[PDB]
DNA sequence: ATCAATATCCACCTGCAGATTCTACCAAAAGTGTATTTGGAAACTGCTCCATCAAAAGGCATGTTCAGCGGAATTCCGCTGAACATGCCTTTTGATGGAGCAGTTTCCAAATACACTTTTGGTAGAATCTGCAGGTGGATATTGAT
DNA sequence: ATCAATATCCACCTGCAGATTCTACCAAAAGTGTATTTGGAAACTGCTCCATCAAAAGGCATGTTCAGCGGAATTCCGCTGAACATGCCTTTTGATGGAGCAGTTTCCAAATACACTTTTGGTAGAATCTGCAGGTGGATATTGAT
């Protein structure tokens, strides 16, 4: 059939037409262009594929296949990047990184 | 018979190395949420509450309290001390804004 | 024989206590904390509460939490939105 | 009559292999995604609203949210956000 | 043509104090801090609003904004003053 | 014909915060009561912290309210303080305050 | 061709400022650290604050630009406009 | 026997009352200006600054440095100082999450 | 240094809770084609205000000297928190009515949308006016040496 | 405690810039008055999933002992506060050219607005499938005592 979804035309793999639909709905402005969705889209795939990425490798790390929110926090708070952008952010059951202060350490 | 004995501080530090692996809620539940409630009650009457909601507050409380206590370690170690006290966290809060 | 903010016992402050690297405690962070925790707690139910009686219903949602978290600057992901 | 409740999930999920053919993520994991996809998208949409607004604009277009990025993004994670959204906007608008 | 609230900062101003002035800089002060709260006010009943899949905002959500966003007693007298405002609004054309 | 201001028995704009809540995109309709209430609400807010700055101008024996009369109105009351906790007040500066330990002698 | 500024924040005017802020003794290694600490201040609001005039497509910072810029990291200022 | 000498400390505190009694800016004015557009400059070439832009500038940077001196105080004072240095202001920027 | 007591690892095992693939029913999207409308850039330009060069001058930065006392290092000891084994009461797990959370239907007060008519908050400009900064003197502390 | 060197306090005073005071223009508001559209309150209802009760489960309260940490006391060195001489650079009052922001008209490429057609992501219920958390065993590192 010929009806190909934006998100084909654009290369993505997240909705445009939702992305879009999203847009109008949450009372950002009067009007919005027709690359704002697309451009929003593909900023938002981008950044799940970096997270995805790198939950990915701390799963890998443990010895597991399937990512589990420990993964993700392992990921994002072991990035200066994404720990910046998600710095006022809790994900649940995601624990905090292993570190203990020098000065607790036992006197070797 | 040899009554071992661990130094004061080697199980707490074998503690935090457990503890900071794992990601489970270090609050009982039920405990947890006859608190939620009771406090709540002090909002709204005959409230109910989604056991996801309740699971939602704790996840966030215990992440708070975690995040507090690492700031409040701070200082105690800004202090020269290894033990954490009521100063500390008070310092904490006050310079997070909860303070002056 | 009961009370509520009592039953955030030591064992259990001190279990987080340790997931935040603490290795030594004074006998006076267990009252102190249990007042943080309840000043935690009033802030952001009031505002959940808040959220459903807006909504005309008798039931705190985990949206009505994560909103809640959301104004306060405690965004949490995993329970909706 | 059960009404919906969409969610990014299956988008996720098609990314996740892409860039992990072979692995998995949990349920729980699913939902703190979306929370971060929902949470970006408001971010994003939000700042270029007041993009707008400042310049007397009825209209929300690449260019605000383009600007929204870079706000919003720290540096190398805005620089890659910004080729990865010219991209598509080029790809998409190149096509009949 | 700049619109500002000055001369709605000005009345008040002598119906509470009826010999005290302000100067420039405090007025625009002023005028900036009934532009904060107005933002804020809204940007809460918008997000309220969106919450409840409601496309109006009314009283209510004004309401609620308010009690989620001011402190104790300053939220108990503001929405009295609105609810009163709204209550006189109606009672008449 | 009464402005929207007068029917209200308010001294703000009732018709021009109905308008500016419109252009300011919050949703897709307004109603009419919800101006009403928000600018009693704004109105009683400047009425308070003018309340308070000109006491503040009274107590340095001043006429004329200025920046810093707003500051220490502001930094003064608890709740106007927690209201602004994240906002400057330019030309302001802060309340007077050293800490103990830094004052001389001993009693 | 501006070059060391940062000097111009000067260790009389550091002190006056600790003063305000209450202070009654100072190391003598904090007035660097002040100038090194005010340098990101201003940088990251100048960013954004430029971010605003460019997409404006002015050349000229406003203090709206500045005020705007302010607020988005939570800073927000009375006086200037917003 | 001649000369007068106040004991050090004093005229400390003497200017703590001063300037926490006004609001004037503390820092040169033109200096400060230079400055903005030198970062500025290494940011974006060719601009220009409304004189208000450079004076809100100046504002909200005099009222974060005096806020954080404050934090910084409490932080020496918290180890039993009365001298702020260095460390006192990192501490307080890691727990007001600038460094955290 | 030398065991002895424990904690920690690692390789392997397996049962099941939660992930998956399956199929269909479908309202809500999302794409598409036509008609209508309009936001906002391009273009010309009036005009505010930004950059800048100028000059006079004293407020304020710089740099030095000197020594008061704050920081920090060391010693030391009373005490309070850590570890631990003892004993059990509270939490947790799994099963069952019922309250509300929602999904539907309905309809009416209320909110666009549009056309005029009318009141007014800006403001450009002039002229008048007033609070107060800031200079002065001298009366009331505050400090610090003795 | 008495006393001299200084800073603070403060009511009186007057040039000035910043504020209050018209006068007029007035077009963009804000209001009045039909016509047309509709959101969401309200009543009714079905199915979750939440509060509750019971029993099997495992973490916490408690008292003892003493290691070691925190803080009091003492000490000394050197760094940071005060005071002072010197002189420059900020600040201040002004004018000037022109950059560039902003007002105004012009008009098209892009957007909204239905109407029609097709795709699809979410839901429900059924069956199938699997990553891995604990459970065991045995090796070995860690820690604390002599």
């Amino acid at each position: 059939a010929k009806a190909k979804t934006r998100s084909s035309r654009a290369g993505l793999q997240f909705p445009v037409g939702r992305v879009h639909r999203l847009l109008r709905k949450g009372n950002y402005a009067e009007r919005v262009g027709a690359g704002a969705p697309v451009y929003l889209a593909a900023v938002l795939e981008y950044l799940t594929a970096e997270i995805l990425e790198l939950a990915g490798n701390a799963a890998r790390d443990n010895k597991k296949t399937r990512i589990i929110p420990r993964h993700l926090q392992l990921a994002v708070r072991n990035d200066e990047e994404l720990n910046k952008l998600l710095g006022r952010v809790t994900i649940a059951q995601g624990g905090v990184l292993p570190n203990i202060q020098s000065v607790l350490l036992p006197k070797k | 018979k040899k009554p071992h004995r661990y130094r004061p501080g080697t199980v707490a530090l074998r503690e935090i190395r457990r503890y900071q692996k794992s990601t489970e809620l270090l609050i009982r539940k039920l405990p947890f949420q006859r608190l939620v409630r009771e406090i709540a009650q002090d909002f709204k009457t005959d409230l109910r509450f989604q056991s996801s909601a309740v699971m939602a507050l704790q996840e966030a409380s215990e992440a708070y309290l975690v995040a507090l206590f690492e700031d409040t370690n701070l200082c105690a170690i800004h202090a020269k001390r290894v033990t954490i006290m009521p100063k500390d966290i008070q310092l904490a809060r006050r310079i997070r804004g909860e303070r002056a | 024989l009961r009370d509520n903010i009592q039953g955030i016992t030591k064992p259990a402050i001190r279990r987080l206590a340790r997931r935040g690297g603490i290795k030594r405690i004074s006998g006076l962070i267990y009252e102190e904390t249990r007042g943080v925790l309840k000043v935690f707690l009033e802030n952001v139910i009031r505002d959940a509460v808040t959220y459903t009686e807006h909504a005309k219903r008798k039931t705190v949602t985990a949206m009505d939490v994560v909103y809640a978290l959301k104004r306060q600057g405690r965004t949490l992901y995993g329970f909706g939105g | 009559r059960k009404s919906r409740k969409e969610s990014y999930a299956i988008y996720v999920y098609k990314v996740l292999k892409q860039v992990h053919p072979d692995t998995g993520i949990s349920s729980k994991a699913m939902s703190i995604m979306n929370s971060f996809v929902n949470d970006v998208f408001e971010r994003i949409a939000g700042e270029a609203s007041r993009l707008a607004h400042y310049n007397k604009r009825s209209t929300i277009t690449s260019r605000e949210i383009q600007t929204a990025v870079r706000l919003l993004l720290p540096g190398e994670l805005a620089k890659h956000a910004v080729s990865e959204g010219t991209k598509a906007v080029t790809k998409y608008t190149s096509a009949k």
